[PDB]
């Protein structure tokens, strides 16, 4: 596999969004089938959180009480479609569903689960797909103020997990291929959060903040 | 109906129908001495907010309470007037029953200790607030708003 990987380079990802008032595993969901629009049509378009959050209660998510990347990749599925941010915009409070199809850019026909625990099956994922979705610890200061540079914290847990966010890509820092490794992880607290709204997150580390225990990706 | 310890806890808003919604969600979080407290994620401008010591008494009422270094003053979930999305106010302590949620080991209905009225009285969120909802009492609960309390 690449030593290093950054969809960014590559036009797959949407600038850094921020979720506000509300706790919505809506905008992993979107920035993973961003991910694959792109690799599929050759356009990168904003998708709707807010559609992922109103409308996908009978699949099994709780809007701004929080959710599942995979089922909202199943609603997707069953509603045949996803509002562009453009047409269905981001309100941070639970509402009514108010999808149109006329403004649907985007599909998936369910999604891929990648073995739970496994950094070299996440780093493949990552290498052959683009952009995965993946739930962490995210409940510690350090987390919650991270600044910069490769994010490591002694109690961060590998199996309560209650933040879904993105993996955009994975490297290094230093000079060893093997030494100092990173995943690149996109965050939905806005850019001024972290490193331009980005943090990377100690790799193979034995499953560090537990990235690769709940990972998943649309199929397009 | 159970026996929450004594301890510092963070409340995850959660309902009897979905004890367990999955990532992200909201939180109680306090915003203030004597203001209302609120329903938020738990994310840089609220996560240092949300941890509550819980404590129990004699009568098996239990208080929640919000410590924060400076706090001037030590102030938790209260109640005076209670009506129907009522705020929950950051005042004096007051006493709530935390009943135990089936098929739960860690999800709480918080009731206002106050049957006797004929009511149910439970904290619940409206938008983006803690609020008090009544519920009339009958022979099976049924979706009631709860709060998963995970230990510190």
């Amino acid at each position: 596999l690449p030593k290093s990987v950054d969809w960014r380079k590559k036009g797959y990802v949407t600038p850094v969004k921020n979720q506000k008032q509300c706790g919505s595993w809506a905008f992993s969901a979107t920035g993973a089938l961003e991910g694959q629009m792109f690799r599929k049509t050759g356009k990168l378009v904003s998708l709707s959180e807010q559609n992922l959050v109103d409308c996908s209660r009978p699949q099994g998510n709780q809007g701004c009480n929080g959710g599942f990347m995979a089922r909202a990749f199943q609603y997707v599925k069953e509603n045949g479609g996803l509002d562009s941010e453009e047409s269905y915009p981001y309100v941070a409070v639970d509402e009514i569903c108010k999808y149109r199809p006329e403004n649907s850019v985007a599909q998936d026909t369910g999604f891929t689960v990648v073995a739970p625990g496994k950094e070299k099956a996440l780093m493949k994922a990552v290498a052959t797909v683009g952009p995965i979705s993946v739930a962490m610890d995210a409940g510690h200061s350090s987390f919650q103020f991270y600044k910069s540079g490769i994010y490591f914290e002694p109690d961060c847990s590998s199996k309560n997990l209650d933040h879904g966010v993105l993996v955009v890509g994975y490297g290094f820092e230093g000079a060893n291929s093997d030494n100092s490794k990173y995943w690149l992880v996109k965050n939905s607290w806005g850019p001024e959060w972290g490193s331009n709204g980005y943090v990377k997150i100690a790799k193979d580390k034995n499953n560090h903040c537990g990235i690769a225990t709940a990972a998943s990706y649309p199929n397009v | 109906m159970a026996s929450l310890e004594d301890g510092t806890y963070r409340l995850r808003a959660v309902t009897t129908s979905n004890p367990d919604p999955g990532v992200g969600g909201e939180y109680a979080t306090v915003e203030g001495a004597r203001q209302p407290v609120k329903a938020e994620p738990s994310t840089p401008p609220f996560f240092e907010r949300q941890i509550w010591q819980v404590t129990r008494n004699s009568d098996g009422q239990s208080t929640i309470k919000y410590q924060g270094l400076n706090a001037p003053f030590e102030y938790g979930f209260s109640y005076d007037q209670m009506e129907q999305n009522a705020p929950v106010m950051a005042g004096d302590p007051k006493e709530y029953i935390l009943q135990l949620v089936p098929s739960t080991t860690d999800v709480y209905i918080i009731r206002a200790p106050i049957q006797r009225v004929g009511v149910d009285v439970e904290v619940g969120v409206q938008g983006n607030n803690l609020v008090y909802k009544f519920f009339p009492v009958d022979g099976s609960g049924g979706d009631r708003p709860a709060w998963r309390f995970t230990r510190e």
